[PDB]
């Protein structure tokens, strides 16, 4: 079978572009974080960047450190650096320094998406040049709502009507890297609940249509109430039954997938230390029996 | 004319709103964020009605032409 | 302000058509059930029908009784009757280039078929129903049809649409839970109903924890959950102001049988209060 | 033979649709999700057949 973790990705050296996405409050950010950390530790030789466009600006909250426009090394790490950036503000400034543009642009899908994206890229490059240091792999903390990457269809719709450039040529450059499974992949975050799962398939399908590799689902907030020594809450037990019920469905539906079943750490995970402690279970799958204390110790501090 | 002038204004206000909403956290601001979305689905209606009226202010002007020459 | 319950609907005499809808495991069925029961008890003079198209056929599970094609009186009740019916099977029995494609066509055919079936139930029984409560299917667009046999159809639909647009005649009740993804799906739904010109005034918010007012104060996890639930309640509140949003409690495990369904459906009428009403729930669970 | 097949697809797709409408997506997420995947397939096949026919008109018409 396929392994129930992300070990093969964390260790991979071929990937430049790893996207983490998940709609609706399912762990997305600490997932982005956890992956980034694991990769960095597993590959001390490389330079990693966690970039986030999420408007909630919560890499800063996760790390309890204040990141921003300027790529900065995560404190207490020597190969992980983070930037939080709002692309609208970046795109808007470009329009500024530069209503008729909206009749043609505003309407077309992926146009504003692509412009916005290109802008981010440009910004990254500027970071490397000035620093004199370059990154080997970026990890995108995608925004929880929208279609950041629906601009990966532009090159198709723009050649069609061209018979009827700078941009379309950029996009085809990008799309070439993003279609290479060894170069770039997507990691879906979700929770074992119908509505989230549904949204998750929708996403997978959409990525597949863009010809983006998607091989990995992270399933957060699992309870494992059977293997719990408090065996306390009759309510959480009853919840665990739902969660379980769908795991079984997920299992027979994304067989060739790496579906990682992460545990629920009650409350919140913040700071490098705990984020780290916790991100280990993306590599070597969590086991309620032996790994329990690790979680009960993260919570009891909280 | 005044119809194109407005269509552009709508198409522009709608756009500006879109980008503003893209800077709000839908999970941390569900009410505000949901409101702005409701305003967008409105503007899309207004803008698709203006667009339909203009297309039909062509059919209205255009009928005043074929009426001229070949009504003769 | 607007009352945080469904009292005005349960007591209403003008309504013929009450739809209960909710996507994604949010209480929809025991909600359909609970409303039906409360209405029937509140208006003993009228005859009520709970009909369900949900493929899970779970009115039978809720009531722990076996209903089906044939409208049957809920045991231990004298004005509530239930039918579970699969419309595809009904439409298929009656039976693509032209139809299959068009939206609401198969929807409407399917619907009309249900209607027909109901009428057949009344005629034969000699008894008629005063109000139906529709347990809608959790996925689809049952009612997107609200937008010689051709004419026949469009003429039927316009007949229906006339009754369904009358706010005093028919209304929709949304079910959801205090969680982003469900809320979102919920607005989507409201918007869609508003577009059909269907009255929508009431949201039921199931599975709330009220962990603050709980004497076990046990689970640090359910506490932390309660904080999310709360967080959104506050959003819902300032967004559906003129709505009747009922904030129902979480009865852990499952509600089955007339007795408990009843005990529980009282809180749709007089809003639940964690302080005084706690035991009622803790007594439903502890039996379970 | 193109029309013959287009009808067959359009019909199999329909029959599947109605069968899926009788399954509980919450109680049968795997099965149910599968059948949906099959539908989004058939819609492709059927929209390709429809496009080929429309272009087997343009092909005959050019003659
Ligand atoms: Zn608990």
């Amino acid at each position: 079978t396929v392994e129930p973790n992300l070990h093969s990705l964390i260790t991979s050296t071929t990937h430049k572009w790893i996207f983490v996405g998940g709609k609706g409050g399912v762990g997305k950010t600490t997932s982005s974080c956890s992956i980034a950390i694991q990769m960095a530790l597993s590959q001390p030789n490389k330079q990693f960047l966690l970039i986030s466009t999420d408007p909630a600006h919560n890499l800063s909250d996760a790390f309890g450190e204040k990141f921003g426009k300027d790529a900065r090394k995560v404190t207490g790490m020597n190969n992980l650096s983070c930037m939080e950036i709002d692309p609208s503000a970046a795109l808007k400034d470009m329009n500024d320094m530069a209503g008729a543009l909206a009749d043609l642009t505003g309407s077309i899908p992926g146009i504003d998406e692509a412009l916005s994206f290109m802008e981010v890229m440009k910004h990254i490059k500027r970071q490397e040049q000035g620093e004199g240091e370059t990154f080997d792999t970026v990890i995108f903390d995608t925004a929880p709502t929208g279609h950041t990457l629906r601009f990966l269809q532009l090159p198709n719709t723009l050649s069609k009507l061209l018979e009827k450039n700078e941009l379309k040529a950029n996009v085809e450059t990008i799309r070439q890297q993003f279609t290479d499974p060894d170069l770039t992949t997507f990691v879906c975050v979700c929770i074992s609940e119908f509505l989230s799962l549904y949204e998750t398939e929708r996403l997978i399908q959409e990525l597949i249509s863009y010809d983006m590799d998607v091989n990995s689902i992270i399933v957060n907030q699992l309870l494992f109430a059977e293997n719990d020594q408090e065996h306390n809450c009759k309510r959480c037990q009853a919840r665990w039954k739902m969660q379980k019920k769908y795991l079984d469905q997920i299992d027979e539906l994304y067989e060739d997938f790496h579906v990682v079943k992460m545990p629920l750490c009650a409350g919140e995970i913040r700071g490098l230390n705990n984020l780290t402690k916790f991100s280990q279970f993306l590599n070597k799958e969590y086991n309620p029996i032996t790994d329990g204390k690790v979680i009960y110790e993260l919570e009891d501090k909280e | 004319n005044e119809l194109s002038k407005k269509y552009l204004a709508k198409v522009k206000e709608r756009h500006e709103l879109k980008e503003f909403n893209n800077s709000i956290s839908a999970q941390d601001n569900y009410a505000k964020w949901t409101k702005n979305n409701r305003k967008l689905d409105s503007l899309d209606k207004e803008i698709n009605n203006l667009k339909d009226e203009i297309q039909s202010e062509n059919k209205a002007f255009q009928a005043h032409l074929h009426k001229l020459e070949h009504h003769h």
